[PDB]
């Protein structure tokens, strides 16, 4: 999941 | 594949997000935002990199109707595009914080790579807008990024 924190 | 396919994908949406009836264009775009998602998994593209992608497009559609006169006191400020897609409500650091990440690993992400810097040369400032000599730190990263994409050839 590139789109975390 | 070609680094401009996801700009290329995302071609209506810059013309339709360069000129912002208005519940129409609201609703036009995010028909056509759910529909670029299908065509791009129908070509085999990755759900991960297509969700950060996709949270980019919100983000930027979003700030294009944010700078008008009307977008603040519409029902696209009301329920925003990011919003309905990733339940998030500004998106102006995440894009940057996405931005990091791809470019942890650049020739994998080359095409997302290339659609951020479109984006950016096309006026997407996020957490620039509202920083403190934002306009020069947001030109420095522009010039990184040209910097990296030419650097992936």
């Amino acid at each position: 999941d590139l789109t975390r924190p | 594949d070609n680094p401009n396919v996801l700009i290329d994908a995302a071609t209506p949406l810059f013309g339709l997000s360069l000129r912002v009836n208005i519940e129409q264009i609201y609703r036009q775009t995010i028909e056509e935002i759910k529909a670029i998602e299908i065509e791009l998994t129908e070509q085999g593209y990755e759900h991960a990199i297509l969700m950060a992608y996709r949270y980019i497009l919100c983000a930027f559609l979003d700030e294009s109707v944010m700078g008008t006169e009307w977008g603040a006191s519409s029902l696209w400020a009301e329920h925003s595009m990011l919003s309905r897609f990733h339940n998030e409500t500004w998106g102006g650091e995440k894009v940057f914080t996405i931005l990091s990440r791809l470019e942890g690993e650049p020739h994998r992400y080359q095409a997302l790579l290339a659609f951020i810097y479109h984006c950016l040369i096309l006026g997407f400032e996020g957490k620039y807008r509202v920083m403190e000599g934002g306009q020069a730190e947001r030109e420095k990263v522009i010039s990184r990024l040209h910097q990296l994409l030419s650097s992936l050839e």
